[PDB]
């Protein structure tokens, strides 16, 4: 999982 | 927003997709390519291609079952299509280059029209 | 294999079926989750969750346009997953976490879950 | 496009  | 994104969900769907489609899972159409027949799912045909989603939008021919492609359309060609389609992966062989090519231009697969134009220049 | 790779190719396919749920083109069942309802496709449902493909791979239910969840399921937790499963964002926020993860253990979205029970865990 |  990532900040877009 | 403030989402977060989970970087491989769109692969895990394409690599599910094409595990529905191995297993002839809710295909809903049949393309027939002069005598080979390919099942598949209309939204993943429309999904990869300007042809199929103008044909699938057609409100008389989103209810077709059965989908003639061109006589002049190279069922290998195809095949190499369909399996990149649902993978990513692209065949693209000396041999299958020129038929890949055509038939990507007539499906309206721009990416993959691009990719041949520049390993055609190359090669010249 | 000799294939190419288009880097990009599983999220515009991704986006494009996001697109064709917007304008409600071929999607093929409703979801039920008490007074909401939401369409969707079967396959792109099925891609995502566990509960889904056991459901559509089922020789009687695979036929149904319609699927009533558990009275315990929250819709707007189901609508943040259904958003996620056709764009790869998760909109998990302090008050909708528990519903989202509840949601995600019942539709079997393992990935969703982990990051649920994660950001549960830094916050006690 | 990359070799993947
Ligand atoms: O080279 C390509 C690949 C492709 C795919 C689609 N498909 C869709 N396009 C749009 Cl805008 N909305 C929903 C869908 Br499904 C249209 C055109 C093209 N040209
Ligand atoms: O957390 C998750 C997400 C998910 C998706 C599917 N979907 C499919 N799985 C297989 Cl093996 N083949 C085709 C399909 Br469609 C099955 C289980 C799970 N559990
Ligand atoms: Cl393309
Ligand atoms: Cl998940």
């Amino acid at each position: 999982w990532v900040i877009p | 927003d403030s989402c977060i994104q989970f970087t491989r969900h769109a692969s895990d769907v394409l690599l599910n997709l094409n595990r529905l489609r191995s297993r002839d899972i809710l295909t809903d159409v049949v393309i027939v390519v002069s005598r080979e027949q390919f099942r598949a799912h209309k939204t993943v045909l429309m999904a990869c291609s300007g042809l199929f989603y103008s044909i699938f939008t057609d409100q008389l021919k989103c209810n077709l079952s059965v989908i003639n492609l061109d006589p002049e359309i190279n069922p290998e060609g195809f095949c190499i299509l369909l399996d990149f389609m649902y993978t990513s992966r692209l065949n693209l062989r000396e041999g299958n280059i020129m038929a890949v090519m055509a038939t990507a231009m007539y499906l309206q697969m721009e990416h993959v029209v691009d990719t041949c134009r520049k390993f055609i220049k190359a090669s010249e």
